[PDB]
C-alpha cells in the first residue's frame, strides 16, 4: 500500500482539510527572488504594460518618464497601465454618493492625526534606504543619520517634535542647491534629488518619501474603516464575519429564478500597472473643499512616486574558467560596460532598460513597489465593487463582494447564465479602465456557497479554523521572569487573534515549557535530569512544603492551561507559595532586580539582567604574535614575561646579538614602569 | 624585537592600557564567547548561548556579602569579574535559586495591593 | 493656522506628475474640484473592444487532464542526512540522565561495534576525488583513537587540516576577487551562468522513503512536558484530541527524522559559532526511550565542519557527512548521485531467520548549510504542531455541520477508516492513526525537501483542487485561463523528487475524484 495524503479529499471536502495544502506554516529558508536581474525585470515589465503612453524628459531629474494614463484603451487581455482619469474620478464620485460624508469626515479625523503625529513614529518600520551613506539600514538609524544632515544644513524645524515639521524640512531640502553632511561630504542638487526619490532592493524607499506615505495610508485607513467591503485593516475573527455578511446579503434577496456565482478573485501584476498620477487624482478628489495645507502634504507622496528611480542593488558576478578569477561589476557602470561579457538572456534585459538608466539608477515613473499604498489601492478596488449596485449597473445583473489590496472576492447575481457572464465582463472591463487586471490564471468561478478571500476558505457558512503562520513558541531571550509571561501571552493571543485551535495551543504550551526549562536549566525538582541547577532546585524542592507554589524557573510544576494563559505565573501560584519562599522570591532587597518601581510580569529575583570595539581586537591580535601563559596573570605581564624568556633563550643558542638582547630588556622595563 | 616595541605603543594609549593591565589570560575566552552570540542576533539563541557560560547574570556587589561564594556541594555562585558601566559583578543562575531557598524574608502583605491591576484577573476566575 | 506649501523643485515635480493635457497642479486641482460625473465609464465601456472580455470556459468532469511530469534521468537524494537507509550504533545510558557530552556518547557507541573491515570504495562519486573520501573516514577512526593518547581528554575533537579534508570542505577553491579595472580584458570571462536545471524523472525511492516515514518504530521519539490539570469543557476535549494524536505519533519514524533534524542542526550551529576556523568532528546523535523504556543514545555517523566565519544568515558552512547504512548503493545508484559510498565492515543481524551477516556501508558526500537552514532544521518540532492542527481543524470543521464535537467518534470508532493510499487492487483506507502519521510525514518531508518548486506547486495546485471540489459539489464551476493554470503548476515540476511525487499524488487523486 503506497501512502498518498491527497486521497483524503475523496472523503473530506478540500475546504475542511485546506490546512494540509499549506506546506510550511512559517517562513522557509531561502525566500529567493531579489537579485539585480529580478529588479530589471520589474522595471522592464512596468514599462511594457504602460508602453503606448507619453514619454517626457523630467526637468529636475533629467530622466525618461512614461505616462500611460488617459492613454489608448487595450484591444488585448494583456495587463494595461492605461487608466482613465474621467473613469477613476467617476468611481470615486459614486463612492462618496453611496457613502455620503465618507471623505469629508475621514479628512477631519486625519487632520487631527497629521498634527498630533510625532517624528518618533518614523523609527518604527522595516529596512530603509539611508541616502546619507547610500546604503540600506534599520529605520531608526536611517532617521538619526537624516536629521544629522538636516541639523548640519539650516533645517532645524524637525527638532520641534511633530512629523509635519520634519516634512517641512524635507521640502526645503529639495530647493537647496548644496547638501552637506559631516560623516565633509558634498552632493549637488541633481545627485541629491535622485537619492531622495530612490527605491533600493522587492525594494525599500528613502526616509524623505516615507514620511508622506504614512499620512496618505492614514487617510486611506479612515476610508477603509468606513467601508463594509474593505477587508483592511480589521482583526482576525472580525473578518470571518465579513465573508458571512456578503453571502447572506446576496442569498436572502435572491428568489427561485435569480442565479448567484462567487468568483475567487486575484488581480495580476497589481503594483506594476496602477500609476502614481492616478493616486494623486484620488487624493485631490477626496480633499476637495479642504484646507490647502492638508491637500498638499497628502499630494506629496504620489508626486515623488511618479518621479522615482529604482537602484539595481549591487550588480553582477563574473568568473574566468582557466585564469581562476571572479569580479563584481556594480550597477553605476552597468550602462557604460560591454555586453559580450553577459549571456543571451541577460544582454536583452540590459539593452531594454539602458534608455531608462540615469546615474546608475533606472527611471520608473509608472507602477509601484509592493505593499506601499495597500489601503488606498483597496479604496480604488472597492469603488469598482460599489459600481455593482442595481442602480449603477442599470441592468438585470448586479454584484457585490470584498477587496483588500490585490486579493478580492466578487458575487454576481442575474436572472440567467448569460446575465452572470455579462455582469462578470462588466466588472472585468470597468476594472481595466482604472488599471486593475484580474488574473485569468489565478482566478476561478463557482455557484455561491464556497470561495476563498485572503486564505479564508468559506464552505456553506463555515470558514476552516487553523493559524497559517505560527510564531516561534520557543524562549524570547529576556530572562526567566519575562520569557514565561511572553511565551504564555504569545499562545493566548494566537488563540483569540490568529484562530489557533486549543489542542494545538496545549502542545504549543508543552513545546514552550520544554524549551523554557532546557534554556534556563530549571527542570522540575522531582525529575532526575542533571544540570548545574539540578542540585540547587532539588534542595529547594525538598525544603518546600507546597511545591505547586514553586515557579517553573524554581523547578516547580507547569500549572498553565488554556484558561490560565492570561494570568501572570506569580499571581497564578500566589496562594500555593510557602510564606518563606514568597518572602525571598519577592524580597526587593535582592541583588538581581534593578528599578523595582506588551507582557504582564511581577518583579521577582527571576527579573534579572544578563551581560550586555577596535581597541579589544588590537590587544587580542598582538597576543597571537606572542602565542601562535598563566590563567591568573593579566595580558601585559604574560606578554612581558614571554619576551624576556625568548630574549634569554635566543641569547644562549645565538639568534640575536648582545645589542638586540639589551634592547628587548630595556623596552621590557619601560612597559613595567607604565603598569 | 617588533612585537615588544608594539606593546610599548599600546601602553602609551591609556584606553588600550586599561584593557591590558585589567583583563587576565583566563578572562579573554569569556570576552570572546558572548560576541559569537551577538553575530547570531536571534535573542532566543543569545540567551541559550549565555546560559551555557558559568556566570551570565549581573548583580550588585552587595550579593558577595549576602550569599556565599560556594554552596553545600561546592558550586561557585558568583565571581569578582569586571562588568561594563559600574561595580556590578557576574553571577550564576544557581545564586537566584540559592536566594529563593536561603535568602532573607520580607513581609509580602502589600503585594496583592501593589499588583492589584494583575491580581484582579484571578478574582474573575 | 497650519500652512504647508509646495514651491521650487517640488512644484516642478508636482506639475510633471499629472495626467497628459495638464501642465499645472493648480489647473488640475481646479478640474477635480469642479468635477461632476457624466457617464464617463458607461461611455468608455462602449468605446472599448469586445475582444477585452472574461468569457467563462465551463469546468466539466472531462476538461481537466493529468499533470505532465518531466522526462530525464532519475532524480537523486538531496536530504542532508540519510532517512530510511540510515543506520545507528546504540548504547543504553540509564544512570546518567540529562544533557551530557556528544563526543563521548559517539566513542561509547563506536566501541559497541567490533566488525570494522579494511575500508574499500563500493560506488564512487563520478564528479569527485574518491580516494579523499576513503582517507577522511580512516582519519576519523585514527583521530578518535588519538584522544586516548592525550594526557587530558578534550571536550570536542578538531580534525587535522589534511589534503583530503581541505579538499572535501572546499578550502582554497574560492577564487580571488580582482578589481574589474585590473582584469578588464580576460578571454574566458562570463557571468555566473544560472543554467536551466536539467530536468529529472520521478524515481521510485521517494515514495519508498515516504512509505517508511509513515511507519511506527519500537522507540518513543518525543517526550513532551506536563500541562495544567483540565477544568473547562474545552480543556477536557483539547487534551483528548492532543493525547490521542500524541499517542499515534509518539513512535512514528517521521518523529525520529524530526529529532535527527534538531540534534544535528543544533550541534552543527553550536560548532559553527564556537570553533569557527577549526575542522570540528560533529557526531550525528539521537536519543529515544525503548519499547520497555530505558534511555538509549544513537550514533548515525559523523559530520566534519569547514571554516564557519559566519557574518550573515545566508553565509555558507561546507561539511562532509559520513553516515552508516546496511542498504547496498548498487541497488538504486541513481539515488546516490551526490554520494561516494564505502564498505567499512560487517554487521550480524538477529532477524526472523535466526541471524544473518550483512555488510555495513558509509554514505559519504560533500555538502553545505547556512544559519537560516540550520535554524529551519532546529525548529522541525513545529511539524508536530502543523500535523495536530490539520487533524484538529478537520474535526472542528466536520463537527460544525452536525453542531456537536466529533473528537470522540473520529478516534474511537475503529470502523471509521480514511482513504490515504493506493495498492494494485485500488484505493485503500486506513485508521485515524495512519492519517496522523501520514499527515506528520507530509509536514516533515515538506520541511526536509523544502524548495521554491514546492511553494509554487502547493499554491497553484490548491486552485485546481478547489475547482475540482466545486465540480463534485455540483456548483457549476468555470475557469478563465485553465491552460494558463496548468502551465503555472507544471512550470514547478523540474527535478525535485518531493514536488514530483506530490504531482504524481495529484494525478493519482484526479483519476479517482471523477
Ligand atoms: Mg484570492
Amino acid at each position: 500500500m503506497d501512502v498518498n495524503p491527497t486521497l483524503l479529499f475523496l472523503k473530506v471536502p478540500v475546504q475542511n482539510a485546506i490546512s494540509t495544502t499549506f506546506p510550511y506554516t512559517g517562513d522557509p529558508p531561502y525566500s529567493h527572488g531579489t537579485g539585480t536581474g529580478y529588479t530589471m525585470d520589474t522595471v522592464n515589465r512596468t514599462h511594457k504594460y504602460s508602453e503606448k503612453g507619453k514619454w517626457t524628459t523630467n526637468t529636475e531629474t533629467g530622466a525618461p518618464q512614461l505616462n500611460p494614463i488617459d492613454g489608448p484603451l487595450p484591444e488585448d487581455n494583456e495587463p494595461s497601465g492605461y487608466a482613465q482619469t474621467d473613469c477613476v474620478l467617476e468611481a470615486m464620485a459614486f463612492l462618496e454618493e453611496s457613502h455620503p460624508g465618507i471623505f469629508e469626515n475621514s479628512c477631519l479625523e486625519t487632520m487631527e492625526i497629521v498634527q498630533q503625529t510625532r517624528v518618533d513614529k518614523l523609527t518604527q518600520g522595516r529596512q530603509t534606504y539611508d541616502w546619507t551613506l547610500n546604503r540600506n539600514q534599520p529605520a531608526a538609524t536611517a532617521l538619526a543619520n537624516t536629521i544629522e544632515v538636516f541639523r548640519s544644513n539650516g533645517l532645524t524645524a524637525n527638532e520641534s517634535g511633530r512629523l509635519i515639521d520634519f516634512l517641512k524640512d524635507v521640502m526645503d531640502s529639495m530647493d537647496k542647491e548644496e547638501m552637506e553632511i559631516t560623516t565633509k561630504q558634498r552632493l549637488n542638487k541633481r545627485s541629491y534629488l535622485i537619492r531622495a526619490l530612490t527605491l533600493n532592493t522587492i525594494a525599500t524607499p528613502g526616509m524623505q518619501i516615507r514620511g508622506f506615505v504614512y499620512f496618505v495610508e492614514a487617510l486611506a485607513r479612515s476610508i477603509c474603516e468606513k467601508l463594509e467591503q474593505s477587508g483592511l485593516p480589521v482583526g482576525g475573527n472580525e473578518k470571518k464575519a465579513k465573508l458571512a455578511n456578503v453571502v447572506r446579503k446576496m442569498m436572502t434577496n435572491s428568489q427561485d429564478t435569480e442565479l448567484s456565482f462567487t468568483i475567487t478573485g486575484d488581480n495580476t501584476k497589481w503594483n506594476e500597472n496602477q500609476n502614481p498620477r492616478m493616486f494623486l487624482a484620488m487624493i485631490t478628489y477626496i480633499t476637495r473643499n479642504q484646507p490647502e495645507w492638508f491637500r498638499n502634504v497628502l499630494s506629496i507622496a504620489p508626486i515623488m512616486f511618479s518621479n522615482k528611480m529604482a537602484r539595481l542593488g549591487k550588480g553582477y558576478m563574473f568568473e574566468s574558467k582557466s585564469m581562476k578569477l571572479r569580479t563584481q561589476v556594480p550597477a553605476e557602470m552597468l550602462a557604460n560596460i560591454d555586453l559580450k561579457y553577459f549571456n543571451k538572456s541577460t544582454r536583452e534585459k540590459i539593452e531594454k532598460i539602458r534608455p531608462l538608466l540615469i546615474d546608475g539608477t533606472a527611471s520608473l515613473s509608472p507602477g509601484m513597489m509592493m505593499g506601499m499604498f495597500n489601503m488606498l489601492s483597496t479604496v480604488l478596488g472597492v469603488s469598482i465593487l460599489n459600481l455593482g449596485q442595481k442602480k449603477y449597473t442599470k441592468t438585470t445583473y448586479w454584484w457585490d463582494g470584498l477587496q483588500s489590496s490585490d486579493d478580492f472576492a466578487l458575487i454576481v447575481n442575474a436572472p440567467n447564465h448569460e446575465g452572470i457572464q455579462a455582469g462578470v465582463d462588466r466588472f472585468y472591463r470597468t476594472c481595466k479602465l482604472v488599471g486593475i487586471n484580474m488574473s485569468k490564471k489565478k482566478s476561478y468561478i463557482n455557484r455561491t456557497g464556497t470561495f476563498e478571500f485572503t486564505s479564508f476558505f468559506y464552505r456553506y457558512g463555515f470558514v476552516a479554523n487553523f493559524s497559517m503562520e505560527l510564531p516561534s513558541f520557543g524562549v524570547s531571550g529576556i530572562n526567566e521572569s519575562a520569557d514565561m509571561s511572553v511565551g504564555v501571552t504569545v499562545i493566548k493571543n494566537n488563540m483569540i487573534n490568529n484562530d489557533l485551535g486549543p489542542a494545538t495551543a496545549q502542545m504549543a504550551l508543552q513545546l514552550f515549557i520544554k524549551d523554557y526549562r532546557y534554556t534556563y536549566r530549571c527542570h522540575r525538582g522531582d525529575t532526575q535530569i542533571q544540570t548545574r541547577r539540578a542540585f540547587e532546585l532539588k534542595k529547594l524542592w525538598e525544603q518546600t512544603r507546597s511545591k505547586a507554589g514553586l515557579l517553573v524557573s524554581d523547578g516547580g510544576p507547569n500549572l498553565y492551561n488554556i484558561r490560565n494563559l492570561h494570568i501572570p505565573e506569580v499571581c497564578l501560584k500566589w496562594e500555593l507559595m510557602d510564606e518563606d519562599y514568597q518572602g525571598r522570591l519577592c524580597n526587593p532587597m535582592n541583588p538581581f532586580v534593578s528599578h523595582k518601581e506588551e507582557y504582564d510580569a511581577v518583579a521577582t529575583t527571576h527579573s534579572w539582567i544578563p551581560k550586555r570595539e577596535q581597541m579589544y581586537q588590537k590587544c587580542c591580535n598582538l597576543f597571537e604574535k606572542f602565542f601562535p601563559p598563566v590563567g591568573i596573570s593579566s595580558m601585559v605581564e604574560a606578554m612581558v614575561s614571554r619576551a624576556r624568556i625568548d630574549a634569554r633563550i635566543d641569547f644562549e643558542s645565538g639568534r640575536i646579538k648582545k645589542e638586540e638582547f639589551a634592547e628587548i630588556m630595556k623596552i621590557c622595563s619601560t612597559i613595567e614602569e607604565l603598569r | 624585537m617588533e612585537r615588544i616595541k608594539e606593546l610599548r605603543d599600546l601602553m602609551s594609549q591609556s584606553r588600550t592600557r586599561e584593557i591590558l593591565t585589567k583583563t587576565t589570560v583566563d578572562h579573554m575566552a569569556i570576552i570572546k564567547k558572548y560576541t559569537s552570540g551577538r553575530q547570531e542576533k536571534n535573542p532566543a539563541l543569545r540567551m541559550k548561548w549565555m546560559m551555557a557560560m558559568k556566570y551570565p547574570i549581573t548583580a550588585d556587589k552587595r550579593i558577595m556579602e549576602m550569599i556565599p561564594e560556594r554552596n553545600e556541594q561546592g558550586q561557585t555562585l558568583w565571581s569578582k569579574t569586571n562588568d561594563a558601566g559600574s561595580d556590578r559583578v557576574m553571577v550564576s543562575p544557581l545564586a537566584v535559586t540559592w536566594w529563593n531557598r536561603n535568602g532573607p524574608t520580607t513581609s509580602t502583605v502589600h503585594y496583592p495591593k501593589v499588583y492589584k491591576t494583575y491580581f484582579e484577573k484571578v478574582e474573575r476566575l | 493656522e497650519e500652512r504647508f506649501e509646495i514651491t521650487g523643485t517640488m512644484r516642478r515635480l508636482a506639475d510633471q506628475s499629472l495626467p497628459p493635457n495638464f501642465s499645472s497642479l493648480e489647473n488640475f486641482r481646479a478640474y477635480v474640484d469642479g468635477f461632476e460625473p457624466n457617464g464617463c465609464i458607461e461611455g468608455k465601456l462602449s468605446q472599448m473592444s469586445k475582444e477585452v472580455n472574461a468569457r467563462i470556459e465551463p469546468f466539466l468532469r472531462t476538461t481537466p487532464r493529468p499533470l505532465r511530469l518531466p522526462d530525464g534521468p532519475p532524480c537523486s537524494q538531496r536530504s542532508k542526512f540519510l532517512l530510511m537507509d540510515a543506520l545507528k550504533l546504540s548504547i543504553e545510558d540509564p544512570s546518567h540522565e540529562g544533557e551530557g557530552i556528544p563526543l563521548y556518547d559517539a566513542i561509547k557507541c563506536m566501541k559497541t561495534f567490533f566488525g570494522w573491515k579494511e575500508p574499500n570504495i563500493i560506488k564512487p562519486h563520478e564528479k569527485g576525488i574518491n580516494p579523499n573520501y576513503l582517507l577522511t573516514w580512516k582519519q576519523v577512526l585514527a583521530e578518535l583513537q588519538d584522544i586516548e593518547n592525550e594526557e587530558k581528554i578534550p571536550r570536542t575533537k578538531n580534525m587535522k587540516k589534511t589534503s583530503q579534508l581541505k579538499w572535501a570542505l572546499g578550502e582554497n577553491m574560492a577564487p580571488e576577487k580582482v578589481d574589474f579595472e585590473d582584469c578588464k580584458d580576460v578571454n574566458d570571462l562570463k557571468q555566473y551562468d544560472s543554467d536551466e536545471p536539467e530536468p529529472r524523472s520521478l524515481a521510485c525511492w521517494i515514495q519508498s522513503e515516504f512509505n517508511k516515514a509513515c511507519e511506527l518504530t519500537d522507540s518513543s521519539w518525543v517526550e513532551l512536558d506536563e500541562i495544567g490539570e483540565d477544568v473547562a469543557p474545552i480543556e477536557h476535549i483539547a487534551s483528548m484530541r492532543r493525547n490521542y494524536f500524541t499517542a499515534e505519533v509518539s513512535h512514528c519514524r517521521a518523529t525520529e527524522y524530526i529529532m535527527k533534524g534538531v540534534y544535528i542542526n543544533t550541534a552543527l550551529l553550536n560548532a559553527s559559532c564556537a570553533a569557527m576556523d577549526d575542522f570540528q568532528l560533529i557526531p550525528m546523535i539521537s536519543k529515544c526511550r525503548t519499547k520497555e523504556g530505558r534511555r538509549k543514545t544513537n550514533l548515525y555517523g559523523f559530520i566534519i565542519k569547514g571554516r564557519s566565519h559566519l557574518r550573515n544568515d545566508t553565509d555558507v558552512v561546507n561539511f562532509v557527512s559520513m553516515e552508516f547504512s546496511l542498504t547496498d548503493p548498487r541497488l538504486e545508484p541513481h539515488k546516490w548521485e551526490k554520494y561516494c559510498v564505502l564498505e567499512i565492515g560487517d554487521m550480524l543481524l538477529r532477524t526472523a531467520v535466526g541471524q544473518v551477516s550483512r555488510p555495513m556501508f558509509l554514505y559519504v558526500r560533500t555538502n553545505g548549510t547556512s544559519k537560516i537552514k540550520m535554524k529551519w532544521g532546529m525548529e522541525m518540532r513545529r511539524c508536530l504542531l502543523q500535523s495536530l492542527q490539520q487533524i484538529e481543524s478537520m474535526i472542528e470543521a466536520e463537527s460544525s455541520v452536525k453542531e456537536k464535537d466529533l473528537t470522540k467518534e473520529f478516534f474511537e470508532n475503529k470502523s471509521e477508516t480514511w482513504p490515504i493510499g493506493e495498492s494494485p487492487k485500488g484505493v485503500e483506507e486506513g485508521s485515524i492513526g495512519k492519517v496522523c502519521r501520514t499527515l506528520l510525514a507530509k509536514s516533515v518531508f515538506n520541511s526536509l525537501y523544502a524548495s521554491p518548486q514546492l511553494e509554487g506547486f502547493s499554491a497553484e495546485s490548491r486552485k485546481l483542487l478547489l475547482i475540482v471540489q466545486a465540480l463534485r459539489d455540483n456548483l457549476e464551476p468555470g475557469t478563465f485561463d485553465l491552460e494558463g493554470l496548468y502551465e503555472a503548476i507544471e512550470e514547478c515540476l523540474i527535478n525535485d523528487p518531493w514536488v514530483l511525487l506530490n504531482a504524481s499524488w495529484f494525478n493519482s487523486f484526479l483519476t479517482h475524484a471523477l
